[PDB]
């Protein structure tokens, strides 16, 4: 993909010694971070994921969360709170930012959370597409507060 | 219990040996795929922890990427030989697991190299490969189940949730989705406006584009058939993603520079 | 041809001496005006470098932030102690005359102790300033003149500009703006558009901001009188300046954390 | 002002020997970064500056440069974008990103230039209120073009 660098991954990843460790059979071809190939083949078929959700959501079983960095323009934060929003869910929550506690800097607004009955959109405020890479914490923080099902405020 | 044969003993560039187990191997998908796993079971105890299961996008890009670059227990650094392990893992209170797919995506593979698949196709060999997670890990068929990814897992996640909802054996308690493909329409719709309120579109191409592309308060930039519409649009794409941009984080930098 | 009662010798702080000439004292300002000037003489060719005037906002804030913490020629590090030299520093290849304005602002003082000023008293103060400059420094009287600021030096700046046009013996080449106040109307209305843009405003306040600040395709969050949309504009208020964001930079933390 | 640590240059400039250093006469009160008591008697007069620009354009012997962070919320990159736009300047050209030279990084798109007769506008991506803080290579480039009268890109 246009400008990332995957070289270190790639070298580590290629590394003979590597692929022993991860029990790749030594016959397969190299380790590309994307494969043209397959993406190229790729046909696609959904253009929108709203019966998907509302299917998840009908059980009231699941924890829904859809999070993105807000600087990212690949996938931007604003089409995915128009699709949580128009899933219609009850139990509407007024739109709140979300705390982090860096270090000694203090606590912090990590970005805002628009929440709904078993689903809730999170922005991770400073993060692009990879939301992990250029906020740790605040995705460490947001992950917890997912699985404990805690509220990400 | 557990694959003993899928177990990493060590890891080259780790300077100390993981305190938690970690497994490498290969699930087995639908027809004659092969999908290559990373398991990194729970730093903080892997036998109550939640399952987690994450899928990187493209289509056709690796989850190892998520592991050694986004959130994994050690990440790759410059030299492509160290690992130095990440404070902010996500295997600190889950059991990770990391699945390349579909088939040809990095170690993964199928016996004919038929790589050609769709969105339905995915789902059905993502769930056969979850099935066949819990054949190899039976201690983890109780634990919480977490659907997770990125991009174009979008698709990749409820449409796999949609067929494990369905399965009563796996334990599934909710899904997240990390800047993931949702709707082409409201991602399209949003990311004009997201490029004319960053600053990458002026005045004159945003004028162009609200009285060729809109009617009255709403606005058509996704499947418009009007003349102007699709060449401002175009002109929008070129600046977005094709004009030394980082479309992936836009006050990053580009990596190798602004073409030429 | 300069005044040596006003020449820094040797500034604490520094490592090492600098290569070019500086000076700190007074300017006279209208009435009993005196103006904290800090001139940093050019790196390069001082006697045929341009002359920079740098203005900061406010109104009352000191241009010795620009000096020591934006582009001045050393920077002022944590410790409050040691400054370091700047190797993009805007004195490399220009004169820097940093004006401490109006009179109360930092060191700049009047005799009357008298504070209460206005747009076209600041003007009128700050052209009498650099005509003392002029006085002080012949030298640099047919060197190329540029006036800069910050904030709400973009009132300061052009009020001022339009006296210094009117005086032949000053060489006017241009005026440079960053950040700053052009227009109450423009800015207050760009605003509300970048808060929810941003993604600092939800759908239900964005909704009802262009219910009752908007009509048709035009949009008043200046002067709107309306009754739901004064409250709206409240919210908005409260979010981008009093919730703990970074006003100055948003993707910046907010320096003594979010208040309580 | 809030969310800004002024702390570092205060402590420098309220040291006494710093004081005498800059030839400031003892007698005079410390030294604040903001005088409050200045903003609060100051009498604001202008709400546009269009008809002093309009002023200054008309000479045709001035170069204009109205610069903004795109990341500042207290004067936004629009405001002023809107603002040089409605001054309707001749010599009109296409918006074009411009470039900055980062040590081995190569070139890379340091914001977006907007150029009339006399006049331009300019953001600095990334950065916020104050520029040459926050990206003092792209700002010193600008700065450099501006006084040698150069085009931005
Ligand atoms: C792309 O990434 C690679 C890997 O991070 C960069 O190469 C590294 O460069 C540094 C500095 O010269 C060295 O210390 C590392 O040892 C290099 N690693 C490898 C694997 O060669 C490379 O410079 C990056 N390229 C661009 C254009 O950004
Ligand atoms: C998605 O891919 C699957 C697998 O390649 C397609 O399903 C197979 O289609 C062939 C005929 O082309 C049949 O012989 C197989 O029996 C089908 N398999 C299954 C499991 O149904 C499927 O048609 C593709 N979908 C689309 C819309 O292209
Ligand atoms: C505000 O700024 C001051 C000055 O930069 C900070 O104080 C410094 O803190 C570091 C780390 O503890 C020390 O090394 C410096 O010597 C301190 N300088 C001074 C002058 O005390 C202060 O921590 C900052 N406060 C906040 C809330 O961000
Ligand atoms: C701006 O401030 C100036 C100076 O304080 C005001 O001008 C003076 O006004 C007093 C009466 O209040 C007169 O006696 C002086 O002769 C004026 N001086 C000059 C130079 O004209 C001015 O009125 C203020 N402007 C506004 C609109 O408040
Ligand atoms: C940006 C990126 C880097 C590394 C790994 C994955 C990705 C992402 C997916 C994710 O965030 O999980 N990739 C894309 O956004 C993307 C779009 C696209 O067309 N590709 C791609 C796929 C195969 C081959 C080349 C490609 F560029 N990749
Ligand atoms: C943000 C800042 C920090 C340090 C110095 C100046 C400033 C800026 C002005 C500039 O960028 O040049 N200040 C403001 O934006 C601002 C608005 C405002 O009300 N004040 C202010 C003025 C006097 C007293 C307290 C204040 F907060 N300061």
């Amino acid at each position: 993909p246009p400008c990332t660098n995957t070289t270190a991954a790639s070298t580590y990843l290629n590394n003979p010694y590597v692929r022993k460790a991860l029990n790749i059979p030594e016959q397969l071809p190299q380790w590309d971070m994307c494969n043209f190939l397959v993406n190229l083949q790729y046909r696609r078929l959904y253009r929108s994921m709203n019966s998907q959700y509302l299917k998840l959501l009908s059980s009231q079983k699941y924890q829904i969360l859809l999070y993105n960095g807000d600087v990212d323009m690949a996938c931007n934060f604003m089409g995915d709170e128009w699709f949580v929003d128009s899933l219609n869910q009850k139990m509407e929550v007024q739109r709140r930012p979300w705390l982090v506690k860096y270090g000694d800097s203090g606590e912090q607004i990590a970005g805002f959370v628009k929440e709904f009955s078993h689903i809730a959109f999170l922005t991770i405020k400073g993060a692009g597409h990879m939301v992990p890479t250029d906020k740790p914490l605040a995705a460490f923080t947001m992950f917890s507060r997912f699985l404990n099902k805690q509220p990400y405020e | 219990r557990a694959p003993d044969q899928d177990e990493i003993q060590r890891l080259p560039g780790l300077a100390k040996q993981p305190s938690f187990r970690q497994y490498s191997g290969y699930l087995k998908g639908s027809g004659s795929k092969h999908l290559h796993y990373w398991f990194v079971e729970s730093q903080k105890d892997p036998e109550n922890s939640p399952v987690v299961l994450w899928l990187n996008g493209g289509p056709g890009c690796s989850s190892l990427d998520g592991l050694l670059t986004e959130h994994g227990p050690f990440l790759v650094q410059p030299d492509g030989v160290t690992l130095e392990y990440n404070p902010y893992s996500w295997n600190l209170i889950a059991n990770v697991l990391y699945l390349e797919s579909p088939a040809g995506v990095g170690f993964s593979y199928s016996d004919d190299k038929f790589y050609a698949t769709n969105d339905t196709e995915v789902a059905q060999s993502n769930f056969e490969a979850l099935q066949d997670f819990f054949r190899l890990f039976p201690e983890y068929k109780n634990n919480k189940l977490f659907l997770t990814g990125e991009s174009y897992a979008g698709i990749y996640i409820p449409t796999l949730a949609v067929l494990v909802m369905q399965d009563p054996s796996m334990n599934l308690q909710g899904l997240a989705v990390g800047n993931g493909l949702s709707s082409y329409e409201q991602n399209d719709n949003s990311l004009v406006y997201f490029a004319y309120y960053h600053g990458l579109l002026g005045n004159r191409l945003w004028s162009s584009l609200q009285t060729h592309c809109c009617s009255q308060n709403k606005c058509n930039f996704y499947d418009n058939k009007d003349l102007e519409c699709v060449t401002n649009l175009q002109e929008v794409a070129r600046i977005v993603g094709n004009s030394g941009l980082n479309i992936y984080n836009l006050y990053a930098p580009c990596a190798g520079g602004v073409p030429s």
